[PDB]
RNA sequence: CGCAACCA
RNA sequence: GCGGG
RNA sequence: GGGUAAGUUCCGACCUGCACGAAUGGCAUAAUGAUGGCGGCGCUGUCUCCAGCAGAGGCUCAGUGAAAUCGAAAUCGCUG
RNA sequence: ACCAAGGGUUCCAGUCCAACGUUAAUCGGGGCUGGGUGAGUCGACCCCUAAGGCGAGGCCGAAAGGCGUAGUCGAUGGGAAAAUGGUUAAUAUUCCAUUACUUCUGUGUAAUGCGAUGAGAGGACGGAGAAGGCUAAAUCAGCCUGGCGUUGGUUGUCCAGGUGAAAGGAUGUAGGCAUGUAUCUUAGGCAAAUCCGGGGUACUCUAUGCUGAGAUCUGAAAGUGGUUGAUGCCAUGCUUCCAGGAAAAGUCUCUAAGCUUCAGUUACACAGGAAUCGUACCCGAAACCGACACAGGUGGUCAGGUCGAGUAGACCAAGGCGCUUGAGAGAACUCUGCUGAAGGAACUAGGCAAAAUGGUACCGUAACUUCGGGAGAAGGUACGCUGUUGUUGGUGAUUGAGCUGACGACAGCCGCAGAAACCAGGCCGCUGCAACUGUUUAUUAAAAACAUAGCACUCUGCAAACACGAAAGUGGACGUAUAGGGUGUGAUGCCUGCCCGGUGCUGGAAGGUUAAUUGAUGGGGUUA
C-alpha cells in the first residue's frame, strides 16, 4: 500500500521549517513555547 | 454550416458539428495573443464561487479591439479566424497605415473587405458609429454603454440590436432578450450582426465534448443528502420541496434584480 | 369574517 | 383594539 | 397457455391496478453491461461416490522460540 | 544496468562474534580501527520566468490582520561548452593519454561610431497520422589465432574464440521553409529610428537565402563486405482535425540618452582564467515509505539471441542469484496440482468452482437495426517434414552477381495426434433495468445508484444574476442573452392528458389592518 509519510525535504522545510514558522504570529507562538518547553530541535 | 456525423461508433451518432470553409487554418496574429490561465472557478481565497468549472484545452487571449478608436483610417480585412475564447469569430484588420487589429467579425464580412470607424464612415456592415449618426431601424452589434469604454452588448455570435429610435440624447434599442433600453446617443455601435450564427445548430454528442470546453459535472440536488443541498434526503426518489438553489434561493420565476441605480434607464424589460 | 397586539 | 357582515 | 416426467421461478396472455401512468417522465428501443431472471448445446470430480498420485504443512529429530487466557483445583457418568 | 527522490557511510580494507541476523556462523548492511567521493564541459549554484507566494507605498479592517501596485521570489520549464581509451581495494564525461570545444579577462595591433530601462523580431511550443531518407543495433560472411576431440565419424561445405575507434573539423547531400533584389515613399510602432510594418515602381518565381539527417575526407593478430533494420535521427519537419495549443531572459535589429578621436565597437594575435557546492554506496530495495533484513508501494532511463505482430510467451546471453533454520518420515486431515471407469448438473440458493473454447488463411453466417452494426454471429475446411517446380518484390557488386521477403502447384514420407509444448474467445434462445464510454461507498455494497450528450423551465442588460469575503476586493469573465447561473429530466422513437382549491411564485393596488416617528387632547403630582 501506499502509506501518508511519502517524504520531500523541500516541502517539509515549506511548511514547517523555520522561516516557515517566523513568518506569522501563530508561527513565532509556536516557537515561543518550543523555547520556553527547552525543545533541542525548534523546528524539522 | 453543420455537419451531421456518421455514427461509426456510440459517442459520435449525435455529434452535429459546425464547419466553415473560409476560416483561416494557421497560427493566430502573435503580436496580438496573450496568455490566458484557467482558474477552476477559484477566487482570491481559493474557493469555488462558480461551480461546473475546470479543465479544458489550454487557450490563449486574443486581443479584440472592442473601442474601434482609430477613427478616419480605413482598413481591409485579411482573414477571419477562430476564436476559443468567445462564440463569434474574429477579422484581423489590416489599417491603411499597416497597423493590425482584431474585431469582431460582422455576419457576411469576408478577406478583402473594408471598415472604418468615425462620424463619417458610410452604412456598412463592421463601421463603427455613433449612435447619433445610425439610421432608424438598422440592426447594429457591439454595443457601447458608457461612453469610451468599449462594446459591451450584442456580441455573441448571432447577436444583433434593432434601433429603434433616439429622442434628446438618448436612444432606443430594442435587446435580444426582448428588453428595450435606452443609451446615450454618444456611445457607438457597429453595423450589421454578429458573425458565427450557427454556433446553437451544434450537437457535442458526448460527455468529453463538454469537458474540453471547461466543463464540469452538474450534480442534482435532489441527489444529495440534507447537509449538502435543500433538496437533499428523502428514502427512493423525493423532491417535496419548493425549488431552490444550493443557497436558498428559489428556482422557478424568483426574481434577482434589485439595482436600483440604472432602473431607469430601462424602457420595457422582457415579459411585457 | 379579517389585520394586529399576549411575560399571573 | 381596529374595520366588515 | 408454453416450456419440464414433475416449474412458488421464467416467458405469453387475461385485468379483479389492495396500492401503474406520462419530464420525482409513460411505453418501446438497435448497440452496449465483470447488470438482474429463466432456458439450451458443449463440457466437465459439481455430483452419484469417490480412487490414485505429485508438491507444501501436519508427524519425528536438532536449533530458536510466541499468543490469547487464567480465583484456586486431587477438573468422570447418570438421575435428581 | 543507470538516474531522480529519500537514506546518510550502509561503500572499501584489516580485525572481532557477546548483542543484532527468526538456526549456527569463522560470515555480515553487526562491533572496533583505518581508508575512500578529485570537474570550465555532469548536476546544482547562477541568468530567466509559470502556477503560486511575499509585497514599499496603497485600499480595507475593534486590535491581530486581509487584499493588492511597483517590485521581489518561486522549477516541474527556457538559457555556453567532451569524446575515446586506460587506471583503484574502494572515484572517474572529474584522475592519466590523445584529440576537442565554450566563455571570459586583460595586453596589444589594424578599422571606426558606440548604442536602453524604449520599439521590433526571435525564443514560441496542441492532438493524431503517414511517406521517405538514414543510422545505431543485430546477424551472416571475410580475416586472425588456436583446435583435430575419453564413443561411430570429424584436414573440412569442420569446431571455438577474437576481430568494425568517438567527439570534433571540413564538406553541405536526401529533405524542409521563405520568391528574392534594388529604388522612391509612408495617418503605424508612448518619443527616434538607416529598423519593423504599410504603399509604388523594374527585374526576377529553371532565382536567391536559411535550415538540414546521414555519407565522404580528416580526427587516425586480424580490423573488410552483405542482409535485416529501429521506438533513435532528419523532424520544434510534413499532412490533417478542432477542443485552437506557457512566459521571460539569453540572442538579433533600431535608435533615444550619453560620448566623441577617446571611450565603446570587431578583426586578429599574445598571455592568463572559468569560483562554490554535489559526486562513495543503495533504486520492483535487507539501505526509500510500510514498527521488522516485512510476498505491499515507489517517478524516469536502458533492455541482446531463437521463434514470434510484439516490450506477449518458452528457452537462453550479458549480468545476477538459489529467496538466513535444516534433517528425516512419507499417517489422518488441510492447502496447491495431475489423472480418472460408467453417467453427465442428478450438485447447489445459483453450473459456484472446475472442465471446455482458443491461432492464421479461406468458405459461410439468422432475427433485428438508429443502416454504423449485430458479426469473430452460428458453423466448417486446411496447416508437419522432404523434393520438384513456378510466379513475383527489395537491395544492389560487376544491365545485373550475391543476400533476402512474399505467394502458389504438384509429388512423396512419418505419427494416436502437425495451431504440435508455452501462448491462445465458450456459444446460443427468451426477458426486466440503465441509451451508450465513464463515475462511486480508500478498508464487506460497482449497481437499476451518480454523470452524461439531448430536453425544458426559470433567473440575469453588465458595476449582471450568483458565489466567496468582516470590508477592500475576487471569481462569474478580460465573457455580454446563440452568454452566464439555478432547478428538474435524461440518447433515440412515439409522445407527454385533467386540476390554480392548498403552498409557492408573478402581476395588480381600490379598500381594510399595521412600525419607528410625531405629539392633539385628557388625567394626575408639586405650590405662589
Ligand atoms: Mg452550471
Ligand atoms: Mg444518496
Ligand atoms: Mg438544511
Ligand atoms: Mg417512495
Ligand atoms: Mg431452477
Ligand atoms: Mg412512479
Ligand atoms: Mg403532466
Ligand atoms: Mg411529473
Ligand atoms: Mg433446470
Ligand atoms: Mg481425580
Ligand atoms: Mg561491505
Ligand atoms: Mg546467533
Ligand atoms: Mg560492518
Ligand atoms: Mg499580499
Ligand atoms: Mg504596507
Ligand atoms: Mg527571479
Ligand atoms: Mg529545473
Ligand atoms: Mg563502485
Ligand atoms: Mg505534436
Ligand atoms: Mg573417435
Ligand atoms: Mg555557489
Ligand atoms: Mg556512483
Ligand atoms: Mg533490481
Ligand atoms: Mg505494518
Ligand atoms: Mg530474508
Ligand atoms: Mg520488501
Ligand atoms: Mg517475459
Ligand atoms: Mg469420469
Ligand atoms: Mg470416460
Ligand atoms: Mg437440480
Ligand atoms: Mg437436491
Ligand atoms: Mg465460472
Ligand atoms: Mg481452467
Ligand atoms: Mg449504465
Ligand atoms: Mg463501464
Ligand atoms: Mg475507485
Ligand atoms: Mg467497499
Ligand atoms: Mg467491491
Ligand atoms: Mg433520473
Ligand atoms: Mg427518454
Amino acid at each position: 500500500m501506499k502509506r501518508t509519510f511519502q517524504p520531500s525535504e523541500l516541502k517539509r522545510k515549506r511548511v514547517h521549517g523555520f522561516r516557515a514558522r517566523m513568518a506569522t504570529k501563530a508561527g513565532r507562538q509556536v516557537l515561543a513555547r518550543r523555547r520556553a518547553k527547552g525543545r533541542h530541535s525548534l523546528t524539522v | 454550416p453543420i455537419q451531421k456525423c456518421k455514427p461509426t461508433s456510440p459517442g459520435r451518432r449525435f455529434v452535429e458539428k459546425v464547419v466553415h470553409d473560409h476560416l483561416h487554418k494557421g497560427a493566430p496574429y502573435a503580436p496580438l495573443v496573450e496568455a490566458k490561465k484557467r482558474t477552476g472557478g477559484r477566487n482570491n481565497n481559493g474557493h469555488i464561487t462558480t461551480r461546473h468549472v475546470g479543465g479544458g484545452h489550454k487557450q490563449h487571449y486574443r486581443i479584440v479591439d472592442f473601442k474601434r478608436n482609430k477613427d478616419g483610417v480605413p482598413a481591409v480585412v485579411e482573414r477571419i479566424e477562430y476564436d476559443p475564447s468567445r462564440t463569434a469569430h474574429i477579422a484581423l484588420l489590416k489599417y491603411a497605415d499597416g497597423e493590425r487589429r482584431y474585431i469582431i467579425a460582422p455576419k457576411g464580412l469576408r478577406a478583402g473587405d473594408k471598415v472604418q470607424s468615425g462620424n463619417d464612415a458610410p452604412i456598412r456592415p463592421g463601421n463603427c458609429l455613433p449612435l447619433r449618426n445610425m439610421p432608424i431601424g438598422s440592426t447594429l452589434h457591439n454595443v457601447e454603454l458608457k461612453i469610451g469604454k468599449g462594446a459591451q452588448l450584442a456580441r455573441s455570435a448571432g447577436a444583433s440590436v434593432q434601433l429603434l429610435g433616439r429622442d434628446g440624447s438618448y436612444a432606443i434599442i430594442r435587446l435580444r432578450s426582448g428588453e428595450m433600453r435606452k443609451v446615450h446617443v454618444e456611445c457607438r455601435a457597429v453595423i450589421g450582426e454578429v458573425s458565427n450564427q450557427e454556433n446553437n445548430l451544434r450537437s457535442l454528442g458526448k460527455a468529453g465534448a463538454a469537458r474540453w470546453r471547461g466543463v464540469r459535472p452538474t450534480v442534482r440536488g435532489m441527489a444529495m443528502n440534507p447537509i449538502d443541498h435543500p433538496h437533499g434526503g428523502g428514502e427512493g426518489r423525493n423532491k417535496g420541496i419548493q425549488p431552490v438553489s444550493p443557497w436558498g434561493q428559489k428556482a422557478k420565476g424568483y426574481k434577482t434584480r434589485t439595482n436600483k441605480r440604472t432602473t431607469k434607464m430601462i424602457i420595457r424589460d422582457r415579459r411585457v
